[PDB]
């Protein structure tokens, strides 16, 4: 019983976007699809809910009209729309499921659940900027090396140190969105003082919605 | 449209606390479905108790809860620092729809007081023929996380540039943050030394690089 | 008569909008084939053939003076009943992997249903002082669940096919 988003999506002012919520494992249909949002530090406002069987929607007095839930029967997938899109809608909009099993004595039980993914969304009006990735060289027992990846939009970018099963003492820092609409992050690593010289570090940086990977040498 | 919890709980190792939903005699009164959830910084909420008292498999025994009157309760016992999060309570309405309450920080006394350990990197020369330039100030493993950070330049403090994260948990449960500084390659090469320092607790830990 | 056109027939509907191949104008048993075969009460000049989708439990439902929720808010029968019923399996046709809805059954209705009546309605069941006017949620519910079939469901929770051949003779 599993339950995956769609992935972060960036909106000018004004657009709309398409979220999807994706059942996998446990009956679609029986038990009820709601969704929640919570904007950055704040509490939980329920949104509205949608039947999968076929139609039927209830909004609470806030959202209503401009958001938009819908269900298709084919891939177990509901969808998501927010129409007039403003800065401050800019949140973590969760899907939740639990729901209309029965009011009996058989079945029952109430209260959401299986949540999901956390499916961010994020409105501005920068534009997609690639990553540009300068290293951060070392410095005798311990030894921090790491590589800077400046001035991006949007999140998120994937990190990794030389690509795999090398992750002794690895902390990427997360970003701060700077004051111009672009982001920056870090990737430091602690490496024995013996291994400089003789091993090579090699961070592997790659931005998906601006196809960019990579790498470079410390 | 309206239940009502304190925004702020506090409870020793070991003890138990509790923490009340308040909610008139619309459904949580005559409506025996109150709901809790947890959640943890980064992750999704989770299902405490369903069915003002049931708890749903692999939830510790630890937690508990009653719900009589106007009053909902969930009660944790012998707390840990492992349980601590934000507790949302909720229930359904006469109205239709479905509310979710205010919302409670649980913080758990009684841990380490940890400093923050600081690297500082120095500005990247390949930026420099890109004619840009940053300093990055990395914070780590400090508690509490409140970290105040000032940049310097040789004795004298930098206000523009400086660009500083807000303190978030990494994987184990002390605090982290990270602080970078634009500058112009003609200001960095002209100074003798710039400098990242960061007061924690009223400390005076203040990494230094020069070109 | 035309049995391959509604026997063996790829869809059968969700029994809330229970189908009617009526024939007209034109063994089974033996060599046995099917689930529940049973020819109750037993020429005929009005002939009723139906098909719908059900479990293997509530089989049981579809007779007369028969109580339960395909009896009760799906479809009812006299208590008279004259014909032949054929239910039989349908898990490896009726069961597709982590949910199959493309069927349904009428779970919230006031009344049951008298013999014979088709009703298909997905308006929100009455059933507070606070208004439904389609808004569902509490108090304003959706009439119907999905069988919601799979494959592993043991003796009790499976897809059994049925062919109801209901006579009435003016």
């Amino acid at each position: 019983v599993q339950l995956v988003q769609s992935g972060a999506e960036v909106k000018k002012p004004g657009a709309s976007v398409r979220v999807s919520c994706k059942a996998s494992g446990y009956t679609f249909t029986g038990y009820y699809m709601h969704w929640v949002r919570q904007a950055p530090g704040q509490g939980l406002e329920w949104m509205g809910w949608i039947n999968p069987i076929s139609d039927g929607t209830n909004y609470a007095q806030k959202f209503q009209g401009w958001v938009t839930m819908t269900r298709d029967t084919s891939i177990s997938t509901v969808y998501m729309e927010l129409s007039r899109l403003r800065s401050d809608d800019t949140a973590v909009y969760y899907c939740a499921r639990g729901g209309s099993r029965c009011s009996g004595g058989n079945c029952y039980g109430w209260a959401y659940d299986a949540f999901d993914i956390w499916g961010q969304g994020t409105m501005i009006t920068v534009s997609s900027a690639s990553t540009k990735g300068p290293s951060v060289f070392p410095l005798g027992g311990t030894a921090a090396l790491g590589c800077l990846v400046k001035d991006y939009f949007p999140e998120p970018v994937t990190v990794s140190w030389n690509s795999g099963a090398l992750t002794s003492g690895v902390h990427t820092f997360p970003a701060v969105l700077q004051s111009s609409g672009l982001y920056s992050l870090s990737s430091v690593v602690t490496v024995p003082s013996s291994s400089l010289g003789t091993q090579t570090y090699i961070c592997n940086v790659n931005h998906k919605p601006s196809n960019t990977k990579v790498d470079k040498k410390v | 449209s309206a239940l009502t919890q304190p925004a702020s709980v506090s409870g020793s190792p070991g003890q138990s606390i509790t923490i009340s939903c308040t909610g008139t005699s619309s459904d949580v009164g005559g409506y025996n479905f109150v709901s809790w959830y947890q959640q943890h910084p980064g992750k999704a909420p989770k299902l405490m108790i369903y069915d003002v008292s049931k708890r749903p498999s692999g939830v510790s025994n630890r937690f508990s809860g009653s719900k009589s009157g106007n009053t909902a309760s969930l009660t944790i016992s012998g707390l840990q620092a492992e349980d601590e999060a934000d507790c949302y309570c909720s229930s359904y309405t006469s109205s239709s729809t479905f509310v979710f309450g205010t919302g409670t920080k649980v913080t758990v006394l009684g841990q380490p007081k940890a400093n923050p350990t600081v690297t500082l990197f120095p500005p990247s020369s390949e930026e420099l023929q890109a004619n840009k330039a940053t300093l990055v100030c990395l914070i780590s493993d400090f508690y509490p996380g409140a970290v105040t950070v000032a940049w310097k330049a040789d004795g004298s403090p930098v206000k523009a540039g400086v660009e500083t994260t807000k303190p978030s948990k990494q994987s184990n449960n002390k605090y982290a943050a990270s602080s970078y500084l634009s500058l112009t390659p003609e200001q960095w090469k002209s100074h003798r030394s710039y400098s990242c320092q960061v007061t924690h607790e009223g400390s005076t830990v203040e990494k230094t690089v020069a070109p | 008569c035309p049995f391959g056109e509604v026997f063996n027939a790829t869809r059968f509907a969700s029994v809330y909008a229970w189908n009617r191949k009526r024939i007209s104008n034109c063994v089974l048993y033996n060599s046995a084939s099917f689930s529940t075969f049973k020819c109750y009460g037993v020429c005929f000049t009005n002939v009723y053939a139906d098909s719908f989708v059900i479990r293997g439990d509530e089989v049981r439902q579809i007779a007369p003076g028969q109580t339960g929720k395909i009896a009760d808010y799906n479809y009812k029968l006299p208590d008279d009943f004259t014909g032949c019923v054929i239910a039989w399996n349908s898990n490896n046709l009726d069961s597709k992997v982590g949910g199959n809805y493309n069927y349904l059954y009428r779970l919230f209705r006031k009344s049951n249903l008298k013999p014979f009546e088709r009703d298909i309605s997905t308006e929100i069941y009455q059933a507070g002082s606070t208004p439904c006017n389609g808004v569902e949620g509490f108090n304003c519910y959706f009439p119907l669940q999905s069988y919601g079939f799979q494959p592993t469901n043991g003796v009790g929770y499976q897809p059994y096919r049925v062919v109801v051949l209901s006579f009435e003779l003016l």
